[PDB]
């Protein structure tokens, strides 16, 4: 249990307090890059945006052939995800709690866990 | 940047 948990079960109308701030967040970051989240949601969910958020932030130049840009089934979604998570490890984040099925499920409260944890780490990043 | 979600997590952990 953490404080993600007790959001959820006791003051799920700060919700959007959280994902203006994260959505803010990495939007500083993807509009470098010419790309924009509008939705938490969902738009994390197939790893790509995670693989080139990590690249970008710790200033590793990710190959194309490392990961899936397009990815056309659960499994390659699952495989850009898992990547993401050893990258953040790379990063010297430690290992993610959720799954990198649960963020391909579009599970919030995995994907806020994530992004939030970025969020501690690269608060600075300009 | 200041951020209200640092205070809205504190507050939230010590439940």
């Amino acid at each position: 249990r953490d404080a993600f948990d007790t959001l959820f079960d006791h003051a799920p109308d700060k919700l959007n307090v959280v994902k203006k701030t994260l959505i803010t967040f990495v939007n500083k970051h993807l509009n470098k890059l010419n790309l924009e989240v509008t939705e938490l949601e969902t738009q994390f969910a197939d790893g790509v945006y995670l693989v080139l958020l990590m690249g970008l932030l710790e200033g590793y130049f990710v190959p194309l052939h490392s990961f899936f840009l397009t990815p056309d089934s659960f499994e390659q979604k699952v495989l850009n995800v898992s990547f993401a998570f050893e990258l953040m490890q790379d990063g010297g984040l430690e290992k993610p709690k959720p799954r990198p099925e649960d963020i391909v499920n579009c599970d919030l409260k995995s994907t806020l866990r994530v992004l939030y944890n970025l969020f501690t780490k690269y608060r600075n990043v300009e | 940047n200041l951020s209200e979600l640092d205070r809205l997590l504190l507050e939230l952990n010590a439940v």
